[PDB]
């Protein structure tokens, strides 16, 4: 939910661990998804 | 999550120059130029005593 509003083309779900996909996006948008990363060990982009 | 501005907008500077020059000259050649090396007097003996 907290990488959801942070972020708010990129899609976000829950599975078992929390996974963000989308086709094409920005380095922007990709810098700022690494960034938030650092949030929860478990992500996967 | 913030980013930076791609570059940074700076003032700009207009530079005036001036660059001024006068040259004068006065040239003269006057007169009478005479010979200052002249030949001098000459003066020879020649004898056949025997």
């Amino acid at each position: 939910e907290e990488m959801r509003e942070l972020m708010g083309a990129k899609i976000r779900v829950v599975g078992d661990h929390v996974v963000v996909d989308g086709k094409n996006l920005a380095p922007t948008t990709l810098a700022r998804v690494r960034a938030l990363q650092a949030l929860y060990p478990k992500t996967i982009v | 999550l913030a980013t930076p501005s791609p570059f940074d907008m700076e003032k700009m500077v207009w530079l005036d120059v001036n660059i001024l020059e006068i040259r004068k000259s006065v040239l003269e050649n006057f007169g009478v130029d005479w010979s200052k090396q002249i030949p001098g007097p000459f003066a020879a003996f020649g004898k056949d005593f025997v």
